[PDB]
């Protein structure tokens, strides 16, 4: 359950 | 110096009390926090709440025979305006206790001592206007991606970005990101400002400007915006005030693409049914599958030990065959949140985000669809953009 | 020696398997438990759910392109074809699993043994039969007095007792009595008995009847009616079995007054409403208070510190002024029982049970001091009063 | 708040 790749937080 | 005496209708007066209520559901460990305050003036009742954190303030006509403000007990004059007939309210203040009269049932309620009842809050200067309805909606579709989780507060606010002619209103929990963005009146041209609002209550803050043009948006002007480090929202004889987050906000814009290997369009109530239906033989609820291919997907779930289920949907394709899983709550939260008829899907791997929006009648179509791509992404002003789940293989 | 395969429409199908899944135990002993028996035959659809305590058996129509059974989760099945469009359902057999097709839709779910799945209880002999709106009626007035506290199994029932044409029915939590007399079409007229019937399961097969054929009460014939433990109901093509409760209940009967020292008439929609809304101010307390006196009743609640509510209702009264306090919940559940305009309470002190009777608004129950008698009634809900403060 | 007076019961 991958998160987007917010950066950061992902 | 004088004693509060009003006199008004039931449904005026438990609309007003009920838009207390909604912006502040819970009950904070202060009990004067509990308190509302009434107070009479001229030919107008103002009744308000406030917690520190969120004030609310209804503004309603009313007869008012003698001036004067109280406070009471914010639970009991909900449940009694809420259950009372459609007869005028007779409200008099004696002593330490606030007579209520409605038809023939009399109510007796305790005041409750202003000595440490807090001020409410100034409305900063107003930042511009939107339409009421619009703001409302808007608020509400992005708030469905908003973090709950107070251990990472700066997930739990909808991000507010000001622009001079527009507003962009943005949330995450890391799993979806929601974002809407609406034209407005703007006081000042030159206006730039970003500020983080916790999300919890604003959708029913966001409804002041309900019965009227439009909602007023309060964060200050010029340069001092957030200074006061409240939001005010209003219109048509209701408010609220919502002090902002200090918190910063994930760089969202880096994640949208501009364009897609695949791109899928089909109808919202049909895809939003199907996945509820198959996704009835899913396991902890954690995933359904979607095959797309030519003209049709197959969307799946389950395993052979509980159950399989799938289900054969008409789509509109452009691409190559792909296969991508979603968390199916996050699925039709976000095709729910389009508040469309149609969908349209923009795709690059089954590992990385899925870029959802409405579908609309002035949108310019993709030129080359029917070729191989990858397809610019078409212009929209709303997008729900999704993470898959890998597949167990 | 063939597998099942049918067609049926959705509804039908889903009707059916919802009523036949619901009573399947919580926490199933062995999966085969947690299943449904499907069994079709020549034109018929047959839906099966075994519980220790409550079985279930459902007969639709249906298209039977071959005969056979067929174990199923039952809680998937029925949540299967309560969200599928409304489509002909097809049900197809193959080895270890059932595949079920509706539309564009294709479901394939395991299969367990059949040879596993106990025998549901046979129903016993027809004791007699009511209209279902008669049996929706009665069970619903009585089942509201019912105790829900699983330490004193006696309280869980509904008291059934049969004589004839007549049959009486009671509940009670210790704190309201219910009872509920009626007719009935008896299997034979010289039948009598007492049984216990668990008041959850007997209140939800009174609702589904609703709109219904007649309903049939089988406990059996003659002397041994209740030797089998057993309460069938059946109507509709439904079918179910209920196992009694084997306690002892309360000997109810004595606490009926015969008279009273004071009785009042009022409007049962109007006091409810009063009751509604004094009780806002009541949460702590747990009561509403009324004065009694000619012409009027104070309805009244709260306390100073948390907020006091009152309203003057009109009350047809006799006999000696009253005060008198109650839990407004039993009291709403009560005048929610009589299912008539008007109410009688008949009182005797503050401290003893009120009687609760229906009263048509065509009818006036006076001279005197009193004492006054008792009004023969098919209906009474029996309400004990709580300690007025101070 | 007394019960009724069920025999037994209270
Ligand atoms: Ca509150
Ligand atoms: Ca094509
Ligand atoms: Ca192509
Ligand atoms: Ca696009
Ligand atoms: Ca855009
Ligand atoms: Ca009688
Ligand atoms: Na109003
Ligand atoms: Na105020
Ligand atoms: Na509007
Ligand atoms: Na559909
Ligand atoms: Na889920
Ligand atoms: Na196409
Ligand atoms: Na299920
Ligand atoms: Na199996
Ligand atoms: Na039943
Ligand atoms: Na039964
Ligand atoms: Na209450
Ligand atoms: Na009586």
């Amino acid at each position: 359950v991958p998160t987007l790749p917010l950066v950061p937080x992902g | 110096l004088t004693d509060l005496t009003f006199r008004l209708l039931r449904e005026s007066f438990a609309d007003a009390v009920s838009w207390v209520a909604k912006n502040l559901p819970a009950r904070p460990a202060v009990p004067v926090l509990s308190g509302v305050l009434l107070t009479g003036s001229d030919n107008g009742l103002t009744i308000s709440g406030f917690d520190y954190e969120v004030s609310a303030e209804a503004q309603v006509g009313a007869e008012i025979v003698s001036p004067g403000s109280v406070l009471v007990s914010g639970r009991l004059l909900s449940d009694i305006t809420r259950a009372l007939p459609n007869k005028p309210v007779d409200v008099h203040v004696e002593g330490n206790r606030v007579a209520l009269t409605c038809g023939n049932a009399r109510f007796s309620l305790p005041t409750m001592p202003v000595e440490d009842y807090p001020t409410l809050p100034t409305l900063p200067e107003e930042t511009g206007l939107l339409p009421a309805e619009l703001f409302a909606e808007a608020i509400s579709q992005v708030a469905i991606a908003a973090g709950r989780d107070d251990t990472l507060p700066m997930l739990t606010g909808i991000r507010v970005e000001i622009l001079g002619e527009t507003v962009v209103l943005a949330a995450t929990d890391r799993f979806r990101l929601a974002v809407r963005e609406l034209k407005w009146s703007a006081s000042s041209p030159d206006i730039e400002a970003a500020v983080l609002v916790p999300a919890k209550t604003l959708a029913e803050a966001a409804k002041a400007g309900i019965g009227g043009s439009d909602v007023r948006l309060s964060l200050g002007t010029g340069p001092g915006v957030g200074k006061d480090g409240l939001l005010g929202i209003s219109g048509n004889g209701k408010r609220s005030t919502t002090r902002l987050l200090d918190a910063e906000f994930p760089k969202f814009r880096q994640l949208l693409p501009t364009e897609h290997t695949a791109v899928a369009t089909m109808d919202v109530a049909e895809l939003i049914e199907a996945i509820k239906l198959v996704a009835l033989v899913a396991d902890r609820g954690a995933q359904v599958r979607m095959e797309f291919a030519d003209g049709s997907v197959r969307l799946s779930a389950g395993a052979d030990d509980v159950g399989r289920a799938e289900e054969d949907l008409v789509v509109d394709y452009a691409g190559e065959p792909l296969t991508i899983a979603f968390n199916p709550t996050y699925l039709t939260d976000g095709l729910s949140s389009l508040r469309s008829e149609r969908v349209s899907f923009g795709f690059t791997t089954a590992g990385k985000p899925a870029l959802l929006r409405p579908v609309s009648g002035d949108d310019r179509p993709v030129a080359g669809l029917n070729g191989n791509g990858p397809f610019p992404a078409v212009s929209t002003d709303y997008v729900y953009l999704l993470m898959p789940v890998r597949l167990p293989g």
